[PDB]
DNA sequence: GGATGACGATT
DNA sequence: CGCGGTAGCAGTAGG
DNA sequence: GGATGACGATT
DNA sequence: CGCGGTAGCAGTAGG
C-alpha cells in the first residue's frame, strides 16, 4: 500500500517522491542520462529496490 | 598506441620496464618542482603574517588594489589555482589569494606556528626526495607491495 | 569497493605525469595507467577485435618482480610461465609460446 | 569594526586567550545551522562565524 | 580494436581504465552498489555506450 | 452471466 | 539490441 | 577434413 | 525475477 497508493498532500508514490527530492540535493538545470539519474537517485535516497 | 604482436613475455616485460623507468626519472623530477613551489607559497605566507605581526605590513582598511600594489612592492610572488608561482609582476599570472585568502585563524600565534612545521617539512620532503635515483623509489614502491600483496594473499586464500 | 592493494600498483604519486583524454569539452581517463609492475601480465587478457585477436595467459607476480629487479640490476632474465591465483594444478611447457 | 579601531587585536594571543575576550565582550557563538547562544560542539556552536571569515573581510570594501 | 584489445604498459581496455579512473576519482574505500558505481564512471568519463 | 485484461511499482 | 514471467484491486469489455 | 563453439566489449 | 539474438579472431574439439 505504502509503495503503491500515493499521499493525499503531494500525490506521490515514495519512489517518484525520491526521484524528486534527488533532483533537489543535485542542481537539475543541466540534463544527464536517466540511467545514470536513477542509480544516484537510489543512492542518495536509500532506494533498496 | 599502434597495435602490436608480442613474440615473447620478456619482450612485454622489457617494453613496459623501460617506459616505466623513465616515468620514475619524470615522477621524481615533478615532485620535486611541485614542493618547490609549495616551499616558496609557504615561505611567502610566513613572510606575510610575519610582517603583518610586527606590524610592518597593514591590511585592515586600505582598498585592495592599494595592498596588491604593496604585496608586489616587496617581492610578494603569485600563485595560480594549480600552485605556480609568478614574478613577471586570470589564471595566466596567479593571484594574491594564498594570502589574503587565509582565513584569520591563521594569525594567531598558535596557527603561525603550524604554518612553521609545515615548511620546515615540506623542505625536509625535499631534500629526502632530491636524494633518491628513479630505481630507488620504485624499489621502494616495490617492497611496500611486496608486504600489501603477502597480506592480500592471505586475505584470498581466508576467502575461500 | 577499491582493494587496499590497488592503491599500491598504480601510485598516487604518477597520477599527474600521465596525458589524460580530452573528450566532449571535458577531462576523461588517461590514455594509459602506469603501474608499479606490468599488469598485463598479472592478469592477461582475452579480447576479439577486427582483423586482430588476442589472449595473453596470468603470470605469477613474484616471478615478474624478480625479472624486473633482474632488468634494475643488468641482469639475465629468467623465463616465465602461465601461473593462475588459488590454482592447484600443473603446467608443462612443450614448444616455446605453448 | 573592533579590530579596525584597534579595540580587538587577534594577531598573536593563543585562541583560548582569544575566545575568553569574545565571551566576555558579549559575542554569542553560532553553531552549523546558524542558530546563536548567549548561555556561555554542536549544541553550543563556536566562534567560527568571526575567526573563520577570510582575512579578506578586514578590506574597507569587504 | 580500441575497446577490446589492451594496452601494453597497464592491461587495460578502454572501458576497465574508466572504471579504475572514476574509482581514483571518488573515494572508493567505502562500498556501494555496482549499478550505481557503473553509471556514475559513465558519467564522469564520457562514457558513450 | 463468468472470464480476461489494463493499470503500476516491485520481484 | 530486444523479449518474457508473476502479485495486487476495481471495473470494463467480450462470448 | 569442414563445422561449431569460447572468449568479451558492445549493439 | 529472468531469458534471448548478433559482430569480430584464433585455435580447439567433435564427427
Amino acid at each position: 500500500n505504502i509503495r503503491s497508493i500515493p499521499n493525499v498532500l503531494d500525490g506521490f508514490k515514495p519512489g517518484q517522491r525520491k526521484v524528486l527530492y534527488g533532483c533537489f540535493k543535485k542542481n537539475l538545470k543541466s540534463e544527464l542520462k536517466v540511467a545514470q539519474l536513477a542509480p544516484y537517485v537510489s543512492e542518495c535516497t536509500a532506494y533498496h529496490h | 598506441g599502434k597495435i602490436k604482436k608480442y613474440n615473447s613475455v620478456n619482450e612485454i616485460l622489457s617494453e613496459f620496464y623501460y617506459v616505466r623507468l623513465e616515468y620514475y626519472q619524470k615522477r621524481k623530477d615533478h615532485m620535486s618542482e611541485r614542493l618547490q613551489w609549495e616551499v616558496e607559497k609557504y615561505s611567502f605566507q610566513v613572510k606575510f603574517i610575519k610582517m603583518i605581526i610586527e606590524k610592518e605590513l597593514t591590511v585592515t582598511n586600505k582598498p585592495r588594489n592599494a595592498i596588491i600594489q604593496e604585496l608586489e612592492n616587496l617581492g610578494f610572488p603569485r600563485f595560480n589555482k594549480e600552485g605556480k608561482p609568478y614574478y613577471g609582476s586570470e589564471e595566466l599570472y596567479g593571484t594574491y589569494e594564498y594570502l589574503l585568502g587565509m582565513r584569520i585563524w591563521s594569525l594567531t600565534k598558535e596557527r603561525y606556528q603550524k604554518l612553521l612545521k609545515q615548511k620546515q617539512e615540506k623542505e625536509t620532503e625535499l631534500e629526502n626526495l632530491l636524494k633518491l635515483s628513479a630505481k630507488d623509489i620504485w624499489n621502494t614502491d616495490l617492497k611496500a607491495f611486496e608486504v600489501g600483496y603477502q597480506e592480500f594473499l592471505q586475505r584470498d586464500a581466508e576467502a575461500r | 569497493e577499491l582493494n587496499k592493494l590497488t592503491r599500491k600498483i598504480f601510485h598516487p604519486a604518477d597520477d599527474p605525469l600521465y596525458k589524460y583524454i580530452q573528450e566532449d569539452e571535458k577531462t576523461v581517463e588517461p590514455e594509459w595507467y602506469l603501474p608499479i609492475l606490468p599488469m598485463i601480465l598479472v592478469n592477461g587478457a582475452e579480447g576479439i577485435g577486427t582483423g586482430w585477436s588476442t589472449y595473453i595467459p596470468p603470470f605469477n607476480p613474484l616471478e615478474i618482480i624478480k625479472n624486473i629487479r633482474h632488468l634494475m640490476n643488468d641482469e639475465e632474465l629468467e623465463q616465465m610461465h602461465p601461473w593462475f591465483r588459488g590454482w592447484t594444478g600443473t603446467i608443462e611447457e612443450i614448444e616455446p609460446l605453448r
